[PDB]
């Protein structure tokens, strides 16, 4: 095998595609027949039913001529040999994190930045919106550590692999805030042994993953399954298939309509790994084999690379899900599951055959060439790549990736990551106190189509996240320390909140249980993001798809993180609606005040915040000729029905310019309140003052 | 019980430490030292109400410093064997139950709970409930517990109790 | 150290740590003083008292108007090749910022070493950038420093100025894209300082060749007013067997094994633990003006002392002033 007849080595990938599938998406009925169990065979020297067997046998000849040799002696050789080799991890936890950072550059960012039929992107980084994928036989999640290092916080990742020395390490995600990320491991949640072979923890993470996304699913699955199959290297495909497989049905079960799909695979030369080919091309818009300069040229990893996700897959899903029940019942048998598609079905689509194997004889006859160079660069150590510190640096400069080394984090003091975080602004701003509401006060919210009221259950806090559980609170004084949260929750790092912290109960009176709760009432910098300028509904929708993004519902054993109920303030009587007389745990059977969230879940309220959210010269009025709510500029005397840049109430003025309407004792809120002290505004005065001025 | 006696301690000043104002600095080290302490015989030293008498200062023969025999009304609290007190839950275990009794830590194992009073993990919080979900003893509640025994442990006490009894659980 | 300059980041300076750059940088600078020991070649003023005061009547002086900057040499090598040097032996390159050769304008200037601080600036309430040359080592490796002060005072004019403003003139450089300013402080005869008098004292400058090192001979005047000392803040119990275990404030100085001395201990003072707190003197007592978020470790020891041997045998505002008066008749 002469193998320095190879193309010098170069950072320019190429992708061949498959052609678009013309057929229509097999029906319950078309792959009734389908399924065809044989005898379990354990033979691939003669599976050339999509490769040539001279190219079959040269290459499982020239893997087995290293089965004699040292694998250390081999690991060093390959070292040399690959020209892609110094490339590694960089700052990843692992080198399959730079496998999803050169196949997001190589497929246009599809992964990262998803796009619509019309070329638009699927997520805009200031809208509510976030970022969905799941990572699957992933662990210990270098891949995942790219794409959330990538899109920062904008993303939310759900992760399953197995439990056990290959679970996932995000302790060791140094470059990516870990509390975007949600291992479920199937059935039982985070109880669970997450096989992806198994159903039952397919089906929970199925359940779990659609109930996570809106109903809607991810934008993109990734895929990474594999084991040790030391010894048995030519048999991989066969041993992995039911992996392939279940990788392949989970696509199909979690991935949205336009969504994408990334898995790798290995020697794709049987029948059964095929038609598991052919099922993503009818169910795909776009299908292809790609091995990234990234996987090690004398190995048989590729990646298929599924693009738009058709409607209509149902029945393949639900197929290939009985297809797995199937190969689970003929384990430790002498019979298999052989073809998943008919012989005749696939060769019947010439064009999908013709890329097929073109594919594998492309892969063949690269793979021969660099397990020959592999096997030179054994007898000959002088033998050397020349290139491999010029090809790196290429490679990292295209990928849009920074030439770092793996530092932990660096541990910041909270002090000192706080003054990091504001940029300069003014302390000062973080010590105001709220202006109490009272009869004298009242005239403030004027005009009240300008605010927007919470209900409080604690004093305001801010809470800075450093990663993982270094959470710290502080109280707004230049004095106070700050505190470490004892709190079992975790924060991604860079992330800078104002909250309060609420005691749950559920239930009532000695069957009562309280759970205390982080609630966001605003927020500044979301893992590296700053969104202090944004409106403060706009900055609340970055928030209120935060506390999805750090949520952990496998793991009950958490504390969780909320975002308070916005009311307009005009729609303050909406509050009161949900105000009831409970029992309470210790209150000697005496009915307190209780405000019901969005869950069977209340707490005690303290008042009620009023926030504005319409920065000066501007505010908001109602016209009544068109319906709608505009804004005036009471200096320039322009209205618009469109929000004005300028109107925009950033963070320093909606914290500065708060209101706090105290709910203590002589206060009347709820019907069955009594006595009511005359110097203190009732429900009945702050609702008459807001309705004369709604008008 | 929350107690308010008289107590009798003696204050050694150094020269160094009398200044202009004597007693003022006797007062601040009354206030400092005896202040948040426990001892076996008078319990919890919350802290002192009312300096009431000074006595004379003995100057000790061959020392340098004098001695101050001082009385002062105080408030204490002292933990008994029997008394049912109010409390706050801190922490609900498999093995028992901590709560606090002002510092105090109170701890009542789960074999002196009764068997309706079952221990929880699944639930959000982990937490002492009945299989009616009627009395549920969680974090953060306002309970009531019949104290058994306290021991004490470098210079502080802790106790035990106990919900065996009637009339024991939640408020 | 990388903070650059504190108070605003600059575009293109950059702190250089690759390991062949960088020892070229700093050797190149020892190179060019004829520098003898570790770090910092550049010259090092000392503070006026009682006794060095004399000398301004031994030889020729210039003065200038201090402003509290930070210390950097320039060394302009070649084409992007500008780079700065600290108190500290940290090294930034700088980017955009270009010097011409005088007679030839489409060359660069390469072997020069410049001496300057760089200071922050107001006009539009706004920060300004400045970098100000108050001498000239090498140019061209023309070893100007040998010079004389006025030699190397218009060295500095003609060949680095000049023909920064002529391609200005021209568009070649267009002012916005360099990093910042540049000017040369400007110096003068010992007679002129009674008109003069964020500029926080003087300095007094001998007419001789440049010296590396501890020059005792240039003499940095400041009001005793401003005269501080950055102590590392330790506050502890302290009543062993004392009556009254009060925490009291220690101050800690580098290079001293044990307290310099004591400040009383505010309310205020208490957060400021393990971090280098800024004090002057007042009462024959220490006080806490400010923080200083730039250093983890406070001023040498020789330092503390020399900033007491200031206070307690100061050079007064109106000392300073009858000496020049006189002489300037």
């Amino acid at each position: 095998v002469d193998w320095r007849d190879e193309p010098e080595p170069s950072a320019c990938e190429q992708v061949s595609w498959f052609p678009e599938c013309t057929t229509e998406i097999p029906d319950t009925q078309e792959m009734s027949d389908w399924m065809v169990v044989g005898k379990r065979k354990m033979i691939i020297e003669d599976e050339t039913e999509f490769c040539g067997e001279e190219l079959l046998h040269s290459v499982l000849q020239c893997k087995s001529v290293f089965d004699v040799l040292d694998g250390e002696e081999m690991r060093r050789a390959r070292t040399r040999a690959n020209p892609y080799e110094m490339i590694r991890g960089v700052f990843f936890l692992n080198r399959a994190a730079m496998k999803m950072a050169n196949m997001d550059f190589v497929f246009d960012r599809m992964f990262t930045n998803p796009r619509d039929s019309y070329g638009k992107p699927l997520v805009k980084d200031r809208e509510a919106e976030l970022l969905y994928f799941a990572d699957v036989c992933a662990g210990p999640g270098g891949f995942s550590e790219y794409v959330l290092w990538r899109k920062k916080w904008h993303a939310k990742g759900f992760g399953m692999t197995l439990k056990g020395p290959n679970d996932f390490k995000l302790e060791d995600f140094y470059s990516a805030s870990s509390e975007l990320f949600e291992p479920y491991y199937g059935e039982g949640g985070i109880d669970g042994d997450g096989d992806i072979t198994r159903p039952e923890n397919i089906s929970a993470f199925r359940n779990f993953v659609l109930d996570n996304t809106d109903r809607k699913g991810v934008h993109f699955l990734m895929a990474d399954g594999g084991f040790s199959v030391e010894g048995q290297e030519n048999l991989q495909e066969i041993l992995s298939k039911q992996l392939l497989l279940c990788q392949f049905l989970m696509a199909l079960s979690i991935v949205r309509t336009g969504g994408h799909f990334i898995c790798k695979t290995f020697d794709l030369f049987t029948p059964f790994s095929v038609g598991l080919v052919y099922l993503l091309y009818c169910c795909f818009e776009r299908v292809c084999l790609f091995k990234p300069i990234t996987s090690r040229p004398a190995n048989s990893e590729r990646y298929v690379v599924c693009k738009g996700l058709k409607v209509g897959i149902d029945d393949v899903r639900d197929y290939l899900f009985a297809v797995n029940i199937k190969l689970n019942q003929l384990r430790n048998t002498d019979s298999d599951v052989n073809l998943v598609v008919p012989l005749e079905v696939i060769k019947g689509d010439h064009e999908f055959t013709d890329y097929m194997i073109r594919s594998n004889e492309s892969h063949c006859s690269l793979q021969i060439k660099a397990l020959a160079k592999i096997h030179a660069f054994v007898q000959d150590t002088t033998l050397s790549e020349p290139r491999q510190a010029e090809i790196r640096k290429e490679c990292l400069r295209l990928w849009g990736i920074p030439d770092q080394a793996r530092v932990a984090p660096s541990s910041s003091d909270p002090k000192s990551k706080f003054f990091e975080l504001i940029q300069g602004t003014e302390i000062d701003i973080f010590s105001y106190k709220p202006t109490l509401l009272t009869s004298k006060t009242l005239e403030k919210i004027r005009p009240v189509f300008d605010y927007r009221c919470m209900v409080s259950g604690s004093e305001q806090k801010f809470l800075i996240g450093l990663g993982k559980s270094q959470i710290y609170t502080w109280d707004g004084r230049q004095s106070d320390r700050w505190i470490k949260l004892d709190l079992k929750t975790e924060l991604p790092r860079d992330t800078l909140l104002s909250v309060e912290i609420v005691h749950e109960l559920k239930g009532e009176g000695k069957a009562q249980r309280k759970i205390s709760a982080i609630h966001i009432l605003d927020v500044l910098v979301l893992n590296g993001t700053d969104v202090r300028e944004q409106h403060f509904n706009q900055r609340i929708q970055l928030a209120e798809k935060f506390v999805k993004a750090v949520s952990k519902p496998s793991r009950p054993d958490m504390n969780p993180i909320r975002v308070k109920e916005v009311y307009r303030l005009e729609e303050m009587e909406k509050i009161f609606v949900r105000l009831e007389m409970k029992i309470i745990k210790g209150s000697s059977g005496t009915p307190k005040l209780s405000y019901t969230g969005r869950d069977d879940r209340h707490f005690v309220p303290m008042g009620l915040y009023i926030v504005r959210t319409v920065n000066e010269p501007w505010t908001m009025g109602f016209s009544k000729s068109f319906k709608k709510k505009f804004f005036y500029n009471k200096k320039t005397k322009d209205s618009t029905f469109d929000l004005p840049a300028d109107s925009i109430a950033p963070f320093h003025i909606c914290y500065y310019g708060r209101l706090f309407w105290e709910w203590g004792d002589g206060i009347r809120v709820h019907d069955s309140q009594k006595p009511q002290d005359q110097d203190k505004l009732s429900k009945e005065d702050v609702l008459s003052f807001i309705q004369m001025h709604r008008a | 019980m929350f107690y308010h006696i008289s107590l009798e301690h003696e204050i050694l000043l150094h020269p160094r430490y009398f200044g202009p104002n004597l007693l003022n600095t006797v007062k601040q080290k009354l206030f400092t030292e005896v202040e948040g302490t426990c001892t076996g015989k008078y319990g919890f030293v919350i802290a002192v109400t009312t300096i009431d008498n000074i006595g004379a200062g003995v100057i000790q023969p061959g020392r340098g410093f004098v001695l101050y025999p001082v009385k002062y009304k105080a408030i204490v609290f002292r933990p008994f064997k029997g008394e049912v007190v109010d409390a706050v839950v801190t922490q609900v275990n498999k093995v028992g139950l901590f709560t606090e009794i002002g510092p105090m830590s109170c701890f009542i194992s789960r074999h002196s709970i009764p068997s309706e009073m079952e221990f929880d993990p699944n639930s959000n919080p982990p937490c002492y409930k009945t299989m009616d979900e009627d009395i549920v003893i969680q974090q953060d509640d306002e309970i009531r517990l019949k104290i058994v025994g306290t021991r004490v442990d470098k210079n502080d006490i802790f106790a035990i109790g106990s919900l065996m009894d009637d009339y024991l659980g939640l408020v | 150290g990388a903070i650059f300059l504190e108070g605003v980041t600059v575009k293109g300076v950059t702190q250089v740590t690759t390991q062949p750059k960088l020892g070229e940088v700093q050797q190149k600078c020892h190179q060019f003083c004829g520098w003898e020991g570790s770090g910092f070649p550049g010259a090092q003023p000392v503070s006026m008292d009682k006794q060095n005061i004399k000398l301004l009547d031994l030889k020729p002086y210039k003065v200038s108007w201090k402003a509290d900057g930070t210390r950097y040499m320039m060394l302009i090598d070649g084409t992007n090749e500008v780079f700065m040097i600290d108190r500290d032996n940290s090294v930034f390159h700088v980017s955009n910022l270009e010097f011409p050769f005088r007679k030839d304008l489409r060359m660069h200037l390469s072997n020069t070493l410049l001496d300057g601080e760089m200071i922050i600036d107001r006009v539009n309430g706004q920060a300004v950038p400045r970098y100000l040359i108050y001498d000239i080592i090498k140019f061209n490796s023309q070893p100007v420093g040998d010079c004389d002060f006025n030699v190397r005072l218009q060295c500095i004019e003609r060949e680095i100025i000049s023909p920064r403003h002529e391609k200005m003139k021209t568009g070649l450089i267009d002012k916005t894209q360099e990093p910042f300013s540049v000017r040369n402080k400007p110096f003068f005869d010992i007679c002129t300082s009674r008109k003069l008098l964020e500029m926080d004292g003087l300095i007094f400058q001998p007419t001789g060749k440049y010296k590396p090192g501890r020059c005792d001979d240039i003499l940095k005047w400041k009001p005793p007013s401003l005269n501080s000392v950055d102590f590392r803040l330790k506050i502890t119990r302290m009543g062993g067997e004392g009556l009254l275990p009060q925490n009291v404030g220690l101050l800690y100085v580098g290079g001293y094994e044990r307290p310099f001395a004591q400040i009383k201990v505010t309310k205020e003072l208490k957060q400021y633990d393990n971090k280098i707190i800024e004090c002057k003197f007042e009462n024959n007592s220490w006080v806490f003006m400010r923080q200083r978020t730039d250093k983890s470790f406070p001023n040498a020891y020789n330092t503390a002392m020399a900033v007491c041997n200031s206070i307690s045998n100061p050079v007064t505002k109106e000392m300073l002033f009858e000496f020049i008066d006189r002489c300037t008749a």
